[PDB]
């Protein structure tokens, strides 16, 4: 239980996940869906995760 | 047994022959695997009153036994000559008497159990066996003392008339247990031929197997804790020392005379994995976990006696042996931690590998731009020959001049560059006389402490990638002199001139800024955090084939209209330069040339971005074309 | 079929860089016995 | 390209190279059947 959080971590990563996973870091998509927003709509059918990787860097 | 003579016969060769043979390895002369004075049974009149006294029967049989089981013959009991078998069997009196017989062959076995290993202990002490088979048959010498001292008191026991048969069966006990402990033992060395460092593992599987019987575990610990001693002794040279005095060749790890005149500095193939190699069957099936520590403790020491002196072991504490705890785990450890250290301190304090590693990467991946606007402006008129029309030392001299007005005459180590020649030209991937740009490239000397990092295995990849970005930076020069020649000033040429230009020069910005400096970084950080020379071999051989299989190369064709855009990139120009200096130093056979090539270029360039679209970071390739004022939007797509 | 896209993406280009790492041994080796 | 070739791009690189190790298997041990 501590290398789980001191060497790895776990409750940080809990929080983490409740924060973006789970929705809960209401600063993060709340502007994330504002530059999206044109992606959200366009079917770039093909567009991979490279491609849509730069957009969330932004949007931090 | 007669089958000893071609047994050693063949292990003197396996011994002698790998052991370099400037001193032969020792052997007894002949009488000592002659003479039967040395071997328990002892080898090549009864008178029985009708077998009348029981009780003196009985006196006999324990007579006789108290020879018998220190090997010598009885008069009533005896033993057989068949020892060729790997078991003695004993003749008794046939007309001893019922129940007394069956009593006597109820405890014959011990004399039996110690016959092998008087004769284990006679035969393994010979030079051949490695040292530590010798030192088992050493260890059980104590215990055939033993058996002749309890073998003794019985005797005079029996003197006074105090002892008899059933209370020899009980004194005897131990003996039959412990006896038939070795004799087991000894015959798995024979059967298996550990006759090396491999009898270890015999001994630690049958070591814990007796885990539950204590008094039997003991007798085998003894014989673990003693046999493995000479083994050790070297394993403590070998993890301390880059050091090997095996005078057999018994020892996990092993030499090759490699690096002899036929190679030095490593030309490009297979050092360190023929240098020092673990003989898998030699290891004593308990080292496994860290065999490769142990072989790269040593490895790494070696290169250190070889190249910076120091002989200086860590700690050099004993590796003593014990069941189940850690100690040598830990011993081992800390060597390797040391070990691993300082020659990473070796190769990272002076003749530093980093210093070395900065200047190849101004002169190969060219960084050192300044460098080659003299250099090969000095040089293209000689390169403007074929091959075998080149003067060499010219061109050294060429080199080590431009290396002189340029902020490259700053470096310790500028003094290696070496101008050399490549036959086949970038036609290389799996005529003659098109040469100079085509066959041109530098090389570095390298030094035993460097060439297990800097070899031709790297270099060559070097090569190859600085053959690739020369040759843009020369077609780039022959494009730009086009406006300056330049200066009826035909528009037609001059806006298909900053067309291709924007594909050279932007394949240009990419290779670079995408992917060397880039990955370069990472190397930075990687060599910086790596904690010895394995990961810094890693980190080197990974970022080199990063750098290569990201800048076109690599590709099954070649991207093979790359070549192509390349090809009419320079015919290109040199028709455009032909022409403006005729013109004014025809347009109807001009026009052809612009014609042609717009046309050319489109389906070559077009084609480059359609033979690219297989892969779709990468992407980045179309992003400084489809970025403005397009004329890749000449395609409707795909 | 659990493929991440990531694992695909950072798999197809170890094999190939791999491969080629081979391949470059094969045309030296070749001609270290013929030349 | 399509999900439907990841998995085969896989398949086809990797026995690639075992076929570009197949031969020099041959081509390494010919290095001592030389001599």
């Amino acid at each position: 239980l501590d290398v789980l959080n001191k060497k790895y971590s776990l409750l940080d990563h809990m929080q983490a996940m409740r924060r973006y996973l789970l929705l809960g870091q209401g600063d993060f998509i709340r502007h994330l869906m504002d530059l999206l927003k044109p992606e959200l709509v366009r079917p770039a059918t093909t567009l991979y995760q490279h491609n849509l990787t730069g957009i969330l860097e932004t949007a931090v | 047994l007669q089958q000893s003579l071609e047994l050693k016969r063949k292990m003197l060769r396996d011994k002698q022959n790998k052991k370099n043979s400037g001193q032969h390895l020792p052997i007894f002369p002949a009488w000592v695997y002659e003479r039967p004075a040395l071997i328990g049974d002892f080898l090549i009149t009864a008178l029985p009153i009708g077998t009348l006294p029981l009780a003196s029967q009985e006196s006999a049989v324990v007579e006789d036994l108290l020879y018998v089981l220190v090997g010598v013959d009885g008069r009533y009991v005896s033993a057989q000559p068949l020892a060729g078998r790997q078991s003695r069997t004993f003749l008794v009196d046939p007309n001893l008497d019922l129940s007394i017989r069956e009593l006597v062959h109820r405890i014959l076995p011990v004399a039996a159990s110690y016959s092998a290993v008087t004769r284990f202990i006679e035969e393994k002490s010979s030079f051949e066996y490695g040292q530590v088979n010798h030192a088992l048959a050493a260890a059980m010498r104590t215990l055939v003392k033993e058996h002749l001292i309890l073998v003794s008191q019985l005797e005079q026991l029996h003197r006074q008339g105090l002892l008899s048969l059933q209370k020899l069966w009980f004194y005897i006990q131990p003996a039959m247990r412990t006896m038939d402990i070795l004799a087991s033992l000894a015959t798995s060395v024979d059967k298996g031929e550990c006759l090396g460092g491999s009898t270890l593992s015999l001994l630690h599987d049958r070591s814990f197997s007796y885990t539950g019987d204590s008094q039997a575990q003991e007798l085998c610990l003894y014989l673990t804790k003693a046999a493995s001693a000479p083994y050790f002794e070297v394993l403590e040279k070998w993890i301390y020392r880059g050091i090997i005095h095996d005078p057999y060749s018994e020892f996990m790890v092993e030499e090759h005379e490699l690096r002899k005149e036929r190679i030095q500095e490593d030309y490009n193939d297979k050092y360190w994995d023929q240098r020092y190699t673990i003989v898998q069957q030699q290891i004593p099936s308990f080292l496994q976990k860290m065999a490769d520590k142990i072989l790269s403790t040593g490895k790494y020491l070696n290169v250190v006696r070889e190249c910076g002196h120091d002989v200086t072991c860590p700690v050099a504490k004993e590796i003593i042996y014990t069941l189940k705890e850690r100690a040598y785990v830990e011993q081992i450890e800390k060597a390797f931690n040391y070990a691993s250290k300082v020659l990473l301190d070796f190769l990272m304090e002076e003749k530093e590998l980093v210093a070395h590693l900065r200047s190849i990467k101004r002169y190969f991946l060219m960084d050192q731009g300044d460098f080659f606007v003299h250099f090969m402006d000095l040089a293209e008129e000689e390169l403007r020959k074929p091959v075998e029309d080149i003067t060499p030392p010219r061109l050294e001299a060429l080199l080590e001049l431009a290396l002189r007005m340029s902020t490259a005459n700053t470096d310790p180590f500028k003094d290696d560059l070496k101008i050399d020649l490549m036959p086949h030209d970038l036609i290389t991937q799996l005529e003659l006389a098109l040469s100079g740009l085509e066959a041109f490239s530098f090389d570095y000397i390298v030094k035993w402490p460097l060439s297990l990092i800097i070899n031709r295995k790297a270099l060559t990849r070097y090569q190859m990638l600085f053959r690739h970005m020369f040759y843009c930076k020369h077609v780039e020069r022959q494009l730009c002199s086009v406006w300056i020649s330049n200066k009826q000033w035909f528009a037609g040429a001059f806006t298909l001139r900053q067309r291709m230009l924007n594909f050279v020069q932007n394949i240009q910005y990419y290779m670079m800024f995408e992917v060397m400096e880039p990955t370069w970084h990472i190397l930075e950080k990687n060599l910086k955090s790596a904690s010895n020379i394995d990961d810094v071999l890693g980190h080197h051989t990974g970022f080199l084939d990063t750098c290569l299989k990201d800048c076109m190369l690599t590709n099954p064709e070649l991207l093979k209209v790359f070549s192509k855009l390349m090809s009419v990139c320079v015919m290109f120009t040199n028709c455009m330069q032909k022409f403006t200096q005729s013109m004014k130093l025809l347009v109807s056979g001009f026009e052809a040339t612009i014609n042609k090539f717009d046309k050319n270029f489109s389906a070559h360039l077009l084609d480059l971005l359609a033979r690219l679209s297989i892969y779709s970071g990468m992407a980045s390739v179309i992003s400084r074309l489809d970025f403005n004022g397009f004329y890749t939007e000449r395609l409707e797509r795909l | 079929r659990a493929r991440n896209m990531k694992d695909f993406e950072n798999q197809i280009t170890e094999l190939k860089k791999e491969n080629f790492n081979l391949k470059l041994r094969i045309y030296f080796l070749e001609e270290r016995m013929q030349q």
